[PDB]
């Protein structure tokens, strides 16, 4: 997984735009969510906010 | 009063070559004979964590911030003469290893008949990459006169950055300690947040339609700076990429098209646009750089890179530095000032299917990126 760490949280944006995710590395004090968009870039966002959840169990259904 | 980084698009005379071990040549000879693009910025220190601490981008413009290439930093070691710093004491960091010395070799070129003490590492990671110089002591920062940062992208491209101590670009870097949060459980995290400002007349487009346009690109690097933890000699330092996304919105992308527009056939699409970035360039190299990926966990990353030479021999023709781009094809229109770009693509069409190919084109002053979106697979 990509070494990375997330200092602040996104807004929620539509679901057409995320395209994969992953948890952050064990070296973040916080867990955190990082987006993969169809842009390919980054997004942090907070995994304990429902949007989060829906998008992440959605990813995986695909 | 241009006092922001700068850039020049090179027309390097062997485009095969590369960064050649050990180093053989001085820094101005390295990027004369290897550089597609020069990045001229400051070489600014910090005193943290014990010592003056460097932070610099092994990519200053990031093209395809996922891509990985093989960086290298050259940097020129010379303490005057009231400055007692040994070559032992300094220290060097990227993507890859924790603190340690870097490899020191004199180079002599009869040529002109310099001689250079530099000192090297090698690096590996993506274009997100950061390579931090260390020196002890209130004036370890006058040793080091000039640090190199080759980066020879997926493309086959070098993309250089030099930054000299007391260069007239003091604004083109600007790094300043802030509050780490304890986002990280690195010990005795220190926070930097380095601001790269280029005067560059940069847009951006997706497809045909404009998304953002300025006179100047910044880019903000929060990096986190520290130690793992340790069970009960040495102080081998490590980084930590700061990702603050509470910063921007997706506004930009809200009125794209879904699939950007394009010419359809059966083993290709193609795009085309207006662009006066050849004629803006007055004579001019000007560095193309596509790349694309078809997939989302992963997929294979296409990439390529051309020196367009804007006047002289064979006119406004691409000029390859890779061995052969086969998934993009470029071609310029003077006539008309449009630019056609071909992607190879998959014969089927499919749900699910979804690509991005992402143009980026880029003189010593002005720079368009272009971002299509395909239902297709590319190749
Ligand atoms: C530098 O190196 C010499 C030996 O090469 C050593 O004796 C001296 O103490 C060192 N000076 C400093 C300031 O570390
Ligand atoms: C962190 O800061 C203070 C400096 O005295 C102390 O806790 C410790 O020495 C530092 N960390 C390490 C690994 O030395």
């Amino acid at each position: 997984t990509p070494t990375a760490c997330c200092f602040s949280y996104s807004r929620k944006i539509p679901r057409q735009f995320i395209v994969a995710y992953f948890e952050t590395s064990s070296l973040c004090s916080q867990p955190g969510v990082i987006f993969l968009t169809k842009r390919n870039r980054q997004i942090c966002a907070d995994s304990k906010e429902t949007w989060v959840q829906e998008y992440i169990t959605d990813l995986e259904l695909n | 009063s241009s006092r922001l980084l700068t850039q020049d698009i090179l027309f390097r005379k062997d485009r095969q070559a590369t960064i050649s071990l050990p180093i053989k040549l001085p820094v101005e000879d390295i990027i004369t004979q290897t550089c597609d693009k020069i990045t001229y910025g400051p070489l600014k220190f910090l005193d943290l964590l014990e010592k003056e601490t460097a932070v610099l981008p092994l990519s200053t413009d990031i093209t395809c911030p996922a891509c990985l290439g093989r960086a290298v930093l050259v940097g020129k070691w010379e303490c005057p003469a009231h400055v007692a710093v040994n070559e032992s004491d300094l220290t060097v960091f990227g993507p890859n290893k924790e603190e340690h010395v870097p490899q020191f070799v004199t180079v002599q070129q009869p040529s002109d008949g310099k001689m250079q003490r530099l000192f090297f590492a090698k690096f590996l990671g993506t274009e997100e990459s950061l390579a931090v110089l260390r020196v002890p002591g209130p004036d370890g920062h006058l040793c080091i006169q000039e640090a190199l940062i080759h980066f020879k992208e997926l493309s086959g491209a070098g993309v250089c950055s030099l930054w000299k101590a007391n260069d007239s670009r003091e604004e083109g870097l600007e790094m300043k300690q802030v509050d780490c949060l304890e986002t990280t459980v690195l010990e005795n995290q220190t926070c930097i947040a380095t601001t790269l400002s280029k005067k560059i007349y940069h847009r951006l487009y997706c497809g045909e339609r404009l998304m953002t346009g300025g006179q100047v690109s910044t880019r903000v690097l929060l990096t986190a700076l520290g130690f793992y933890k340790r069970q009960p000699v040495p102080k081998g330092m490590v980084y930590v990429h700061l990702i603050d996304s509470g910063s921007e919105d997706y506004m930009e992308y809200s009125e794209c098209e879904e699939v950007t527009p394009g010419r359809y056939e059966d083993k290709q699409i193609s795009y085309t646009f207006y662009t006066d970035l050849f004629q803006t360039a007055d004579g001019e190299p000007v560095l193309a750089s596509v790349w694309g990926t078809s997939g989302l966990k992963d997929s294979a990353y296409e990439s390529c890179a051309f020196v367009i030479p804007t006047d002289g021999e064979e006119d406004l023709v691409p000029r390859r530095i890779m061995s052969k781009c086969y998934p993009f094809r470029l071609t310029y229109h003077p006539s008309t000032m449009t630019v056609r770009l071909d992607v190879r693509v998959e014969k089927h069409h499919g749900a699910t299917d979804q690509g991005f190919v992402f143009l980026k084109m880029e003189s010593g002053t002005y720079s368009e990126g272009r971002e299509y979106y395909l239902d297709r697979v590319l190749w």
